[PDB]
């Protein structure tokens, strides 16, 4: 539960710290908007090298919160909510497809020209 | 400084649009649209590296409206930052125009929407 807004600003970068520490970055571009939803297509990169691609639907339903949905090429699902801890961060909590349940912390990558740690707490 | 030329470049189209709805008025969301406008015009006296471009509007299968975007103008350097300024507003006018005219045809909260979206990608705030 948070505005829809703080997903797009800012450099479309950011950085998947899995609950075990994989890190893997995500390269993503928004194609369509509308003041309920957003799409976007994302690039994943795991740390060996390996690039993925999704499209990910989003949209904050009728309460406020945010909630996704997420169509991968290895015909697999990904459905969660979204909340932000803070301008940068946001926790993604959700399921795949076969049931198996996960949490990633989404951070957005900040410029060289100022402060890049974001408690902002 | 640099600065002011874009908040300028701002008040210039507000008051491009100021003149096309006042013409068109003959139309009540229309001056609900002229006010908000007007409401953020008197806090440009910002500057965003980051510009997101639309292209245009297309909907959907059903009576839902999208705004397809083009890309991101990432403006590396200050001249850039000036052109990518320019690019956006110009295409920010034309999507402006195709809303008035599908929202006159079709007859929803998408003008509040391109409303404050200006004011965020401006000023750095939802309102
Ligand atoms: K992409």
């Amino acid at each position: 539960g948070t505005p829809l807004w703080a997903l797009l600003g800012g450099p479309w970068r950011g950085t998947a710290t899995y609950e075990d520490g994989t890190k893997v970055t995500l390269d993503y571009r928004y194609t369509r908007v509308s003041p309920d939803r957003l799409r976007a297509d994302v690039t994943y990169t795991t740390p060996d090298g390996t690039t993925l691609e999704a499209t990910v639907d989003l949209w904050k339903d009728a309460n406020g919160v945010i909630r996704y949905h997420a169509t991968y090429p290895d015909g697999t699902s990904a459905d969660g909510t979204l909340t932000q801890l803070d301008a940068d961060t946001l926790l993604a909590t959700g399921t795949y497809d076969d049931g198996t349940k996960y949490t990633v912390t989404l951070t957005r990558v900040a410029p060289g020209s100022g402060w890049h740690h974001h408690h902002h707490h | 400084p640099i600065q002011e030329e874009i908040q300028k470049k701002v008040r210039e189209l507000l008051e491009k649009l100021i003149e096309y709805l006042e013409e068109l008025k003959e139309k009540e969301k229309l001056e609900e649209v002229i006010e908000g406008l007007e409401r953020l015009k008197e806090e440009v006296d910002q500057l965003n590296m980051n510009l997101i471009v639309f292209e245009g509007l297309e909907v959907d299968e059903e009576g839902r409206v999208w705004f397809i975007v083009k890309e991101m103008l990432h403006a590396t350097t200050e001249e850039e930052a000036l052109e990518n300024m320019d690019k956006f507003l110009e295409s920010w006018e034309k999507v402006f125009k195709e809303l008035l005219e599908y929202h006159f045809e079709h007859n929803s909260p998408t003008f509040d929407f391109f409303l404050d979206f200006l004011w965020w990608q401006l000023y750095g705030e939802p309102m």
